[PDB]
């Protein structure tokens, strides 16, 4: 599985597009409410301020968090996930495919474990 | 593929290739057939065949490790495998089997011509590294 | 005798570990540790070489390099046997002090090597240098020693230094070296490449007359340089810095 | 099922018929023969990569201008012969035929030199030619009366050699069906050296 | 590179804000304004041309909002794809094992 | 409404992709010979081994 850092980076990105979807939905409801506000029933007038404020605050902080994600693309070059060289796997495929084969021989060698 | 290229040089000792997927090895008392087949009662020698497959895979892995070590050792050396030297897969198994056969034959010869003729002879068997 | 085609550069130790990761990503091979010890010898000034044809300049005096490999048991102090012997030990080699001191090297006293200034002209994209090399296998006699041998030829000791670094082998015979250099004197040991690593990528050509091979070598070197664009800048050094004749004194370090 | 260029063929045939005085049939036959030769060459190319004859056993050269294929086999054979095969259009029947260009095959009786249905059984034809050449060489050796005849195996030659002062034993020599070098069953170093000398 | 993406998202956000304010003012004063004072500037001089300009505003705001949101989503996916791709990162027992294996084969052969 | 329905559909496929993929081996984008688009590819072969 992928190392820790990438998992929360993808979680944050997923939160970003879910917030964008919520912003689009709230745009839909505010467009809906403005229609009847123009039709001239004043009951839903208080809800308009709340919808506008929530729409703007959803638009702002989403873009703000996407700013942090692009800073993290620039800043994580060779960083947090530090290098490692303990045999490199493109070569070391020869080594796991050594080990497991001998393991099979052991299973073949002992007739009491073949059950 | 490696088995094919290796056994193409063992015709003179009783090894033949039947088709693109079959190779046959003959011994004065035994026959071995190696086949590449598409998917489309426990016998005595089933474990023998499984062991043969296992050591063939091990020898291929050893060949790969030798290649990687030679490559890392020096850059100039062109990595072109020699069939007479590098490819050693059927050679060890065939050598072990035929050496055992010849050891049995010489044991029989010595017993017939020395042990049965000259009593009291003492025989000691050793291996030298 | 070879034509060596080379490109040079340097890096700060801060990026060192990230550089090593990237090389491994390109070549597919890991670093291999190595070391060496070079001694430079110069013609004896006590002897007047009137044979230098002053009116014709048939030849000019030059300096000889003798190199040898030294086991790591002389370079590892009592604090370092716990770590395994691999590339990571270079991270601890940042101090001007080193276990190998003047007395041990004096106790030591191979590959003999001579070179010339690179080829002139401004239409050369890589440093092309000519090297003449031989090997000393053993010796005997009442004064069998490197110092006595070089004094017999007519040369005397000038200085010495110690190189420690890592090697990368890529395709087509290309060799990439990351080095750290320690000059050694009785006064002490000083790291000239202070706070950094010297990078050198080079290829060897056995015959200078073959020009198809030389063109291929230059193509490979320029392709390698164009691969590392943005990370490290590989450049042709100064032609007047790689001159090792006795008349004029300077040393690329 | 071949993707024929139907409209280009329509205009070509219409132009030929308009300029015709026969010619269309000749062009069709020539195109059919050329396509058959090309697909035979393609089959050779496919087989040579992974075939039993890959290691210098068979070399094929194809000429479109003369529309003929020359096949050379057994490059390491100097027994007063060179294995050559010519595939080309027969003048009398206007058909592609395969001829084994060999004087030994020329005077050989009850043995066909020209074969048809190359596409279907090219491998069988090659095997038959191989076996016939080996049999001709073996029969020549028997006629020289150097090797005695082996009743059990028709492809094995018996050479009489004294292993000891009184022993007089036969040794089995066999012919490689691929490249054609004589070999012993269990050759000694001297036996292997002289087999190589024979080769 | 990433700075160019930063700038592009900047005009993306400011364009959202500007077109939002534009559609807000257009729909709020969609009720045409008649004021006798010369200071006011609202002209409706041709009858059905007014509705044409209205549907103009509608189509413009729709296309621009949808395009900007879709561009932002594609940018986020590109950022994630860059996150995934570009981030570059006993013997003796074997001896008796092989000895037993070879002796077993020799006995069984 | 259309945008919300479609968009949540591609988040459904997106989450399926995200939670269906493990790590596994060396990965890149390649252009298909027949399609010409970019697709994910994994190098599994012993060529480097």
């Amino acid at each position: 599985m992928q190392p820790p850092y990438i998992q929360e980076r993808l979680k944050s990105l997923n939160d970003i597009e879910t917030q964008l979807c919520s912003m689009l939905q709230e745009a839909s409801q505010v467009t809906f409410i403005f229609g009847e506000l123009k039709r001239g029933n004043e009951s839903v007038k208080p809800q308009f301020e709340n919808h506008v404020k929530q729409f703007y605050e959803r638009l702002d902080k989403s873009t703000t968090q996407l700013r942090k994600e692009i800073q993290l693309l620039d800043e994580n070059v060779g960083t947090r996930l530090l290098p490692i060289n303990v045999n490199k796997k493109a070569l070391g495929q020869d080594t796991e495919k050594m080990e497991e084969q001998l393991d099979l021989l052991s299973a073949i060698l002992d007739p009491s474990k073949s059950k | 593929y490696q088995i094919k290229k290796e056994c193409a040089l063992l015709i003179s000792y009783g090894v033949s290739i039947e088709n693109e997927n079959k190779v046959i090895i003959e011994l004065p008392n035994e026959k071995f057939e190696i086949e590449l087949l598409s998917l489309d009662l426990p016998k005595i020698n089933d474990k023998r065949a499984n062991l043969m497959l296992v050591m063939l895979r091990l020898l291929l892995v050893v060949i790969f490790k030798k290649t990687l070590r030679s490559r890392i050792s020096s850059p100039h050396g062109l990595i072109n495998l020699n069939v007479d030297d590098d490819i050693l897969i059927i050679r060890p198994i065939l050598g072990k089997v035929r050496f055992a056969n010849y050891k049995l034959l010489l044991k029989k010869i010595i017993k017939d011509y020395v042990l049965d003729i000259v009593p009291g002879s003492s025989i000691t068997e050793t291996e030298v590294e | 005798m070879v034509q060596q085609l080379s490109l040079f550069g340097s890096i700060g130790d801060d990026g060192y570990d990230l550089l090593i990761s990237t090389l491994t990503t390109i070549s597919g091979n890991p670093p291999l540790l190595y070391n060496s010890l070079c001694t430079v010898w110069k013609p004896n000034p006590s002897y007047d070489v009137e044979n230098v044809n002053s009116r014709n300049q048939l030849v000019e005096p030059n300096r000889i390099k003798l190199s040898k490999e030294v086991p790591f048991s002389y370079l590892i102090d009592e604090t370092m046997m716990d770590k395994p012997l691999n590339f990571r030990i270079l991270k601890s080699f940042t101090n001007d002090k080193i276990p190998l001191n003047y007395a041990m090297t004096r106790n030591i006293l191979w590959s003999l090597q001579i070179s010339d200034i690179p080829a002139a002209g401004n239409n050369r994209s890589v440093s092309m240098q000519t090297i003449a090399e031989t090997i000393i296998l053993s010796s005997a006699g009442k004064n069998s020693s490197v110092s006595s041998l070089m004094n017999g030829l007519g040369y005397v000791f000038e200085f010495q230094y110690l190189t420690i670094g890592v090697k990368f082998f890529m395709k087509h015979g290309l060799i990439l070296e990351l080095q750290k250099i320690w000059q050694i004197e009785e006064a002490g040991n000083s790291q000239i490449t202070s706070g950094g690593f010297l990078l050198k990528a080079y290829i060897n050509v056995s015959r200078g007359t073959d020009i198809d091979r030389i063109n291929y070598t230059e193509t490979a070197l320029m392709n390698l340089k164009k691969e590392l664009q943005g990370y490290i800048e590989l450049s042709v050094p100064d032609r007047q810095s790689m001159d090792s004749r006795v008349a004029h004194g300077n040393i690329l370090i | 099922n071949l993707p024929l260029n139907k409209p280009r063929l329509e205009k070509l045939i219409n132009e030929i018929l308009l300029k015709s005085n026969l010619s269309l049939y000749n062009f069709l036959h020539k195109y059919v023969l050329t396509l058959q030769l090309y697909m035979v060459h393609r089959e050779f190319l496919k087989l040579a990569n992974g075939g039993k004859f890959s290691k210098s056993n068979l070399i094929h050269n194809y000429d479109s201008k003369k529309s003929t294929i020359t096949v050379r086999y057994w490059l390491n054979g100097k027994m007063d012969s060179k294995g050559k095969i010519t595939i080309g259009i027969q003048r009398t029947t206007e058909s592609l035929i395969l001829k084994w260009d060999n004087q030994s095959a020329s005077r050989a009786k009850n043995m066909p030199v020209i074969y048809n249905n190359i596409v279907s059984n090219i491998e069988g034809i090659l095997d038959e030619i191989m076996f016939n050449h080996a049999r001709i060489i073996r029969s020549e050796l028997l006629a020289r009366d150097i090797f005695q005849e082996d009743e059990e195996n028709s492809d094995v030659l018996l050479f009489q050699l004294p292993t000891t002062c009184v022993s007089m034993a036969p040794i089995q020599l066999k012919i490689d069906l691929l490249s054609g070098q004589f070999y012993f069953r269990n050759p000694t170093p001297l036996l292997s050296n002289y087999a190589s000398k024979i080769n | 590179m990433s700075n160019q993406a930063l700038y592009e998202k900047l005009e993306q956000t400011r364009t959202i804000l500007s077109v939002k304010l534009a559609e807000l003012i257009n729909m709020t004063t969609i009720a045409d304004r008649n004021d006798d004072d010369e200071g006011s500037f609202a002209q409706e001089n041709s009858e059905l041309a007014v509705a044409t300009t209205s549907v103009m505003m509608v189509n413009n705001q729709t296309m621009q909002l949808i395009k900007n949101v879709q561009d932002l989503l594609i940018l986020t996916r590109s950022i994630k794809e860059k996150w995934l791709l570009n981030q570059i990162p006993d013997e003796k027992q074997i001896e008796e094992l092989l000895d037993n294996c070879i002796e077993t084969f020799v006995a069984e052969k | 409404n259309k945008l919300s329905s479609i968009l949540q559909n591609e988040h459904d496929y997106w989450n399926k992709i995200m939670q269906s993929i493990s790590n596994k081996d060396v990965i890149f984008k390649i252009r298909d010979r027949t399609s010409g688009q970019k697709l994910l590819a994994i190098k599994y072969g012993y060529e480097d081994s």
